[PDB]
């Protein structure tokens, strides 16, 4: 109503533009440079029908509108933070616990360190994995010989477990190793999607035959020969699939001897694994968010340096999502400060290099900086201006070293800035070209290849070829003296002779004496 | 120069109530009301062109 009834009758057509006008009759946070192409665009050009379009489309900031969703408080205390930390710890923990389940992560660790030591003390890496050798080989035995029905035997199962989680994995090690295991479940579950997707739509089988046969055992035939010699009317369709079922059944059998594990349970495993890391994720995605305020804070100081807030603060934030991985509840020190660090160092080490145009390691920022807190000193605690030589003096370098620093400050300069201030000028506008030739120059050199091309026409065929081979023209490659002395019999010097005759014969003709200049 | 706002804004920034800011720019008229009617000071002056 106000705002399309004012604009309508005001503009009729307010003669020159009064655009200094409408702006002001405007709700909201005024002084944009958004809502300004949105006026100069309906009014002219395309009049009358413009009009109309402009109200039936009217019927904006990075930051603002990034403290909006940080504006969701969810602070913590010491409580909070430990509760938080606490269930870091716990996930954590049962996913290391369902990885000590999984046998062939303690067998292939086994494998590795064979490896390892077939090419930190030595001796104590003998030790402990000596100590997991031998709960190994000992709970191994255990299994087919089936004394004590998993009752006792999954005592030293466990206690394998526990030996095993004694050790101190390397990130990429234990990242390897899960991620084998869910490599593994997806074959596993590749052989069931497989039976599923052949025997319940090709074959006609209903979901709950399916559900309520395969359950069962999954590997053996047992469950497939019974589907087929149910009589069912789904059951005649599973001759066509025979082979298939038989083949991942087999595949699947496969994997229990890899894996050494009853296959009716390394879902579960498998599943309590990916408990643990949905709620160890959950857990340090909650420290991110809790903790985000102390990115902002800090990273406010960091501000104006060759990158803008935004960038500064993201980097923050991926500090303080690494200092969240690193910590642990069971510690004296806070969160407040341990992750504040991790933040400086993580933009800092961002503001270093990913903000000049051109290069620069991190040894040229600091001494870059030093050399400037340095300076602000000499000009103010003398009264006249810090000269290079006294200044360098002052410093560990010598002096040359200095001044080939300074040739690497500043962004530097863009083409698009203004000089003469013309109609209107631009620096790269006075950047000539030196990478092309002059036409003239161009010029002269076809009509050297046309004279020596010529010159060569007087000369004999033994000894146009000699200059021409030796110097190498029209022939791109170049031959010595050895080269052209084989393939013309008499070598070395009767041809360094002839190649001397030659330029003698080029002492009277002017064309190439001018051309030299 | 801004966007505009109206000009006694200002005055209630200087803390001007508006009853004040009524008393700062125009001449009061006061009414009695006795013996049941309806009585008002007259100013002669004030009744050119009307």
């Amino acid at each position: 109503q106000s705002q399309l009834k004012l604009l309508v009758t005001r503009g009729k057509e307010q003669g020159y533009l009064t655009y200094a006008e409408v702006n002001d009759h405007l709700p909201e946070d005024i002084v944009d440079s958004d809502q300004i192409e949105d006026i100069i665009q309906m009014i002219n050009d395309m009049g009358i029908q413009v009009m109309e379009e402009a109200p039936d489309a009217d019927d904006t900031d990075p930051v603002r509108m990034y403290m909006r969703e940080m504006g969701t408080v969810e602070l913590l205390t010491r409580e909070g933070e430990i509760d938080i930390a606490k269930r870091i710890e716990d996930g954590i923990n049962q996913v290391q616990c369902s990885v000590a389940e999984y046998p062939e992560a303690i067998t292939y660790l086994l494998e590795q360190y064979d490896r390892v030591e077939a090419e930190i003390d030595p001796e104590l890496a003998r030790e402990k994995f000596a100590e997991l050798r031998a709960q190994y080989v000992v709970t191994r035995d255990t299994i087919k010989a089936k004394g004590r029905s998993h009752a006792t035997a999954q005592e030293e199962i466990l206690k394998l477990s526990e030996v095993f989680k004694q050790f101190r994995l390397v990130p990429k090690q234990f990242d390897y190793l899960v991620n084998s295991m869910r490599v593994m479940m997806d074959r596993v579950r590749t052989q069931e999607r497989l039976i599923m997707k052949l025997c319940v739509e090709q074959c006609k089988m209903p979901k709950k035959n399916f559900i309520t046969l395969f359950t069962g055992n999954e590997t053996s035939d047992t469950w497939f020969n019974a589907a087929i010699a149910m009589n069912k009317p789904w059951s005649e369709k599973l001759h066509d699939v025979s082979e298939e079922v038989h083949r991942a059944l087999q595949k699947l059998q496969q994997i229990e001897e890899e894996t050494g594990l009853t296959i009716e349970q390394v879902k579960d495993i498998n599943r309590r694994m990916s408990i643990g890391e949905a709620k160890a994720r959950r857990a340090k995605k909650e420290m991110v968010e809790a903790n985000l305020r102390l990115v902002i804070s800090i990273a406010k100081k960091y501000t104006n340096r060759g990158l803008q807030f935004l960038d500064l603060i993201q980097e923050g934030n991926i500090g303080l999502m690494k200092a969240v991985d690193k910590f642990e509840y069971r510690r004296g020190y806070k969160f407040s400060t341990y992750a504040t660090w991790w933040i400086r160092q993580a933009i800092t080490r961002s503001i270093a290099d990913q903000a000049r145009t051109i290069r620069i390691p991190v040894h040229m920022i600091e001494t870059i900086n030093k050399l400037n807190r340095i300076s602000r000193q000499m000009l103010q605690e003398m009264g006249r201006e810090p000269t290079p030589e006294e200044l360098a003096e002052r410093m560990l370098m010598p002096e040359d070293k200095i001044r080939k620093v300074l040739k690497i400050a500043k962004e530097p300069i863009s083409m698009e800035t203004p000089i003469g201030d013309d109609e209107d000028s631009h620096l790269g506008d006075f950047i000539e070209d030196t990478t092309l030739e002059l036409p003239l120059d161009s010029a002269t050199t076809e009509s050297l290849r046309a004279a020596t091309h010529d010159v060569l026409a007087g000369l004999t065929a033994r000894e146009a070829k000699v200059l021409r081979m030796r110097f190498g023209i029209d022939m791109n490659t170049d031959y010595t003296l050895e080269e052209v002395g084989k393939q013309f019999d008499v070598t070395r010097e009767r041809i360094r002779q002839i190649e001397a005759k030659a330029l003698r014969k080029l002492r009277h003709p002017s064309r190439s004496e001018v051309l030299r200049s | 120069r801004r966007r505009k706002l109206p000009a006694t804004i200002i005055l209630r920034a200087l803390n001007y109530t508006t009853e004040q800011i009524l008393d700062l720019f125009f001449e009061k008229v006061i009414f009695e009301i006795r013996d049941n009617k309806l009585q008002m000071e007259l100013v002669p002056e004030r009744l050119r062109g009307e």
